[PDB]
């Protein structure tokens, strides 16, 4: 079912074998550098994204030492990384905005899982140009370019907020409002898992 | 204004549209820099540890297949060069590893040599004056990829993270100079060595070490004269001893 869709949940807990299989996995953990809503690198690693996918990719954003933890992740949960996009942040007037150097990037490392069949490699390149929305608010040019590597595939959203909720995504987040969800399939493994509409252990 | 979509439309990299005193510091590291010096050496075949004193910077610019589209040196070469056999215990590497898998076994080899990662510098290539020219694809590829990392590493106890220059002719391997005034910029200290340098590479401040050199005036014991009390710990960035 087409038009955007979410639940609200703590992703620890949430049983995402209910929601099906997707050609694209984004996620924008919460990830314990240098807390919030904070994951430890176990809770991280233990995630249940294997289920989440047969073939298509991943996309993971990192930054300082999650570079590396990303990667670890990436591989544990059975991806390559094959590609990763950099985010050039600019003002409104296209001007660029870690001890050792400024930042003026962020990066979202790219893994594939299975043999992904169909999909539109190479339309986009691997540098985002965009500007700094708010804190934490990655840039709405990510769904274009997943869009067109992928067009009309279920896709699914780790760690959204309600602004990241679109078309064709299942956005999954501790902030969102309430449950959203229209696509029958899902509906109907979500009454039959939860039956009072509650997410526990 | 979707730059992403815009690149679809017409070719044009999205960094196409980007935009855009203390030199004293500059002055001062040339003040500071010891003679340029270079040594011809096949480094497959070459005991590193020749290369003596140990390092305070490693710039390591191995030749990769993906640098010739249209020797080359693998990640499995790459990862068995005794580089933490020349590194000072408190030291810096800066290692160029492209844009492929090298993004990861590039990590591999900081943490085998014994250095990890702080900064991720991305040189970003704007294709301004041949936006018809589409990109072969790594078959693997996700995306068109225009950009190259260089891992910058410590061990032991101004500037952004990003260098924008438009793409270099076909078979130009050469990276940007830009990468030598970050890594001087640190003031690190003297020590600078640069494996895999070429003629064109031969830099004051630095000693270069690459199997296409044309010439050599390596020596050992010259080199260390440079180091040497009272000048054991200089920065780069500080006046010369009286
Ligand atoms: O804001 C973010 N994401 C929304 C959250 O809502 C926040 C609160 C937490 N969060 C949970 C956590 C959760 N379980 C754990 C838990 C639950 C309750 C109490 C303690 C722990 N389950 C479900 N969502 C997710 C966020 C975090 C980092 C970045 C970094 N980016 C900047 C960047 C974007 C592209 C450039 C990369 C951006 C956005």
């Amino acid at each position: 079912l087409f038009p955007p869709q979410w639940i609200c949940c703590d992703i620890r807990y949430l049983d995402v074998s209910i929601l099906g299989k997707f050609a694209v996995v984004m996620a924008d953990p919460p990830w314990d550098i240098h807390p919030y809503g904070t994951l430890t690198d176990d809770e991280m690693r233990r995630l249940n994204i294997p289920v989440l996918q047969d073939d298509g990719f991943l996309f993971l954003w990192v930054t300082g030492r999650a570079m590396e933890l990303g990667r670890e992740c990436l591989n544990l949960w059975g991806y390559e990384r094959v590609d990763e996009i950099i985010w050039v942040k600019t003002n409104q007037l296209q001007r660029i905005i870690g001890h050792w150097l400024n930042h003026g990037k962020e990066h979202c490392l790219v893994g594939v899982k299975g043999n992904p069949q169909g999909f539109n490699q190479g339309l986009d390149c691997d540098v985002i140009v965009a500007e700094v929305r708010s804190t934490s608010h990655k840039p709405d040019e990510i769904y274009g370019m997943i869009e067109r590597l992928s067009p009309g595939t279920r896709k699914i959203e780790l760690f959204g907020r309600p602004h990241n909720v679109q078309p064709n995504w299942i956005t999954l987040g501790n902030q969102l409002d309430g449950i959203h969800l229209l696509d029958p399939d899902v509906v109907a493994r979500f009454k039959q898992r939860y039956p009072d509409g509650i997410i526990s252990k | 204004n979707d730059y992403c979509q815009h690149f679809v439309d017409t070719g044009h990299r999205p960094q196409n549209f980007i935009r855009d005193l203390i030199r004293l510091k500059d002055e001062l590291i040339a003040k500071s820099n010891t003679p340029p010096m270079y040594l011809q050496a096949d480094i497959e075949a070459f005991d590193i540890r020749e290369l003596t004193p140990k390092f305070d910077v490693i710039l390591l610019e191995p030749p990769l297949e993906e640098y010739y589209r249209e020797k080359c040196w693998t990640w499995d070469d790459i990862m068995k060069l005794e580089i933490d056999e020349i590194a000072a215990p408190r030291s810096f590497i800066f290692l160029w590893c492209g844009s492929g898998e090298g993004l990861d076994l590039g990590r591999v080899c900081l943490r085998k040599w014994g250095y990890r990662r702080c900064e991720d510098i991305c040189w970003i290539k704007t294709n301004k004056n041949n936006p018809g020219k589409t990109k072969t694809l790594d078959p693997k590829a996700v995306f068109q990829r225009t950009k190259e990392h260089c891992l910058m590493g410590i061990k032991g106890t101004v500037d952004i993270d990003l260098i924008i220059t438009e793409e270099p002719e076909i078979g130009n391997i050469e990276k940007p100079v830009e990468i030598f005034h970050i890594i001087e910029h640190f003031c690190l200290g003297r020590r600078r060595l640069h494996l895999f340098g070429r003629d064109s590479t031969i830099r004051p401040g630095w000693l270069t070490v690459g199997p296409t050199l044309t010439n050599s005036n390596y020596n050992a014991e010259t080199y260390a004269s440079y180091f040497s009390a009272p000048n054991s710990y200089l920065t780069g960035c500080t006046e010369e001893i009286e």
